[PDB]
């Protein structure tokens, strides 16, 4: 079987980074810049999509939530879910390529709600080249990591309530 | 009584001003000196916990002991809570300086709850005897 | 060139803004990246030498050695000078925070007299190759 060219990325560079790596102060929320360029000559892209999964949602087992109580449950999981979605996050993001166009897009990392073992990032991204309006697009696949390291800052680790009894 | 010493050991805690009044509401402060001479440096916390303590009597003596617990309860909140004093070299002597605010108008003589623990063989030694605070 | 290692280590360092540009006299900021990734903490310690660099050359490229050695001495000052670096723990990273001030105007590329001093293995890697403060 043959199928037609397809392109390829090569991760130029980006901006605020030293081979993937950065530190984050635990609550400042940053962003920055990442630029790629479509190898091919012939043809380029027409559906870019962008999921970002780290170290915790990669490794959690698939059965966490067997023996828990709802509580702690909702807890976590709302933890996740939030990591999921509102976590690390892409504005304006381009829709077509051209070969050999450097093209750039920003990627804003907010971490206000984050574990302290969120020590990784593996953003990998999804390429692909619409076939030739026959019944498909051929995807591909590209795994780019990011080694971010979490400082620790002002945390509370305790609590009391003691109400009030007399006016002042 | 004022001068308060530690059971199984040999250091020595005492107020500089053991008596102190104020208007309910102004935090005030109390330096607590500490004298160590024993051996070695020690790691010792202080913490005063504003939890009712369970009472154990007719219904007198019952319902009197427990508006006395809780009065000791919430009457004084320590504003440096699980303080960490942080070395008291051999025969030397250190300042531990508390800051407190009053929130309940009273007499807390000999107050209790303030009370440091020793990380070194579980004390707890019940450092608050030396102080007769008098908050309006 | 401006990625600069460590000999005989793999920990890396990399400034964010190599490139900066700022009025003379102003205080200005140099964020320095540390990699750490070979099997241990280290306890670096970062310094600026401002004393002049004593010389070895005919009197024409002498002269010219001893102005670059002077204007390398007493051109920044390193307003957190014998800073420690606390911890960088393996497999991380950690951001030196310089903080500068110049006084002589000029273009101090490659700057020198910022050196990194490593307390492990007395490594005195040259850490200023990878800064181009230009100051009017």
């Amino acid at each position: 079987k043959i199928l037609p060219e397809q392109p390829q990325l090569e991760l130029l560079s980006t901006s605020k980074m030293t081979r993937n790596s950065w530190m984050m102060l635990d609550g400042t929320k940053t962003d920055f810049h990442i630029t790629v360029r479509n190898k091919s000559l012939s043809c380029a892209i027409n559906h870019i999509k962008i999921i970002p999964m780290n170290n915790i949602e990669q490794m959690l087992k698939p059965d966490y939530w067997k023996k828990m109580p709802p509580d702690d449950l909702y807890i976590m999981e709302k933890q996740l879910d939030w990591l999921s979605k509102s976590c690390v996050r892409i504005i304006k993001l381009p829709t077509v390529i051209k070969p050999n166009e450097t093209i750039t897009f920003d990627l804003e990392l907010d971490n206000t709600a984050v574990p302290f073992n969120f020590t990784g990032f593996d953003l990998l991204i999804e390429y692909g080249m619409s076939a030739t309006d026959e019944s498909c697009i051929y995807l591909k696949k590209l795994s780019i990591p990011y080694e971010v390291t979490l400082r620790r800052t002002i945390e509370v680790p305790s609590m009391d309530i003691i109400p009030l009894n007399e006016l002042f | 009584t004022s001068l308060v010493n530690s059971k199984l050991s040999n250091v020595k805690f005492k107020f500089i001003n053991s008596n102190i009044k104020v208007i309910k509401g102004e935090k005030f402060t109390m330096r607590l000196q500490i004298i160590n001479s024993s051996s070695s440096p020690l790691d010792l916390v202080v913490y005063y916990n504003n939890t009712i303590n369970p009472i154990p009597l007719t219904l007198e003596n019952q319902y009197q002991l427990h508006n006395k617990y809780r009065k000791i309860a919430e009457g004084i909140i320590l504003l440096s809570n699980d303080y960490k004093i942080p070395v008291v070299p051999p025969r030397e002597t250190y300042f531990a300086d508390l800051r407190f605010i009053g929130i309940m108008s009273g007499y807390y003589g000999t107050l209790s709850g303030l009370k440091v623990l020793d990380l070194n063989t579980n004390e707890l030694i019940e450092v608050g005897n030396g102080a007769s605070v008098l908050i309006q």
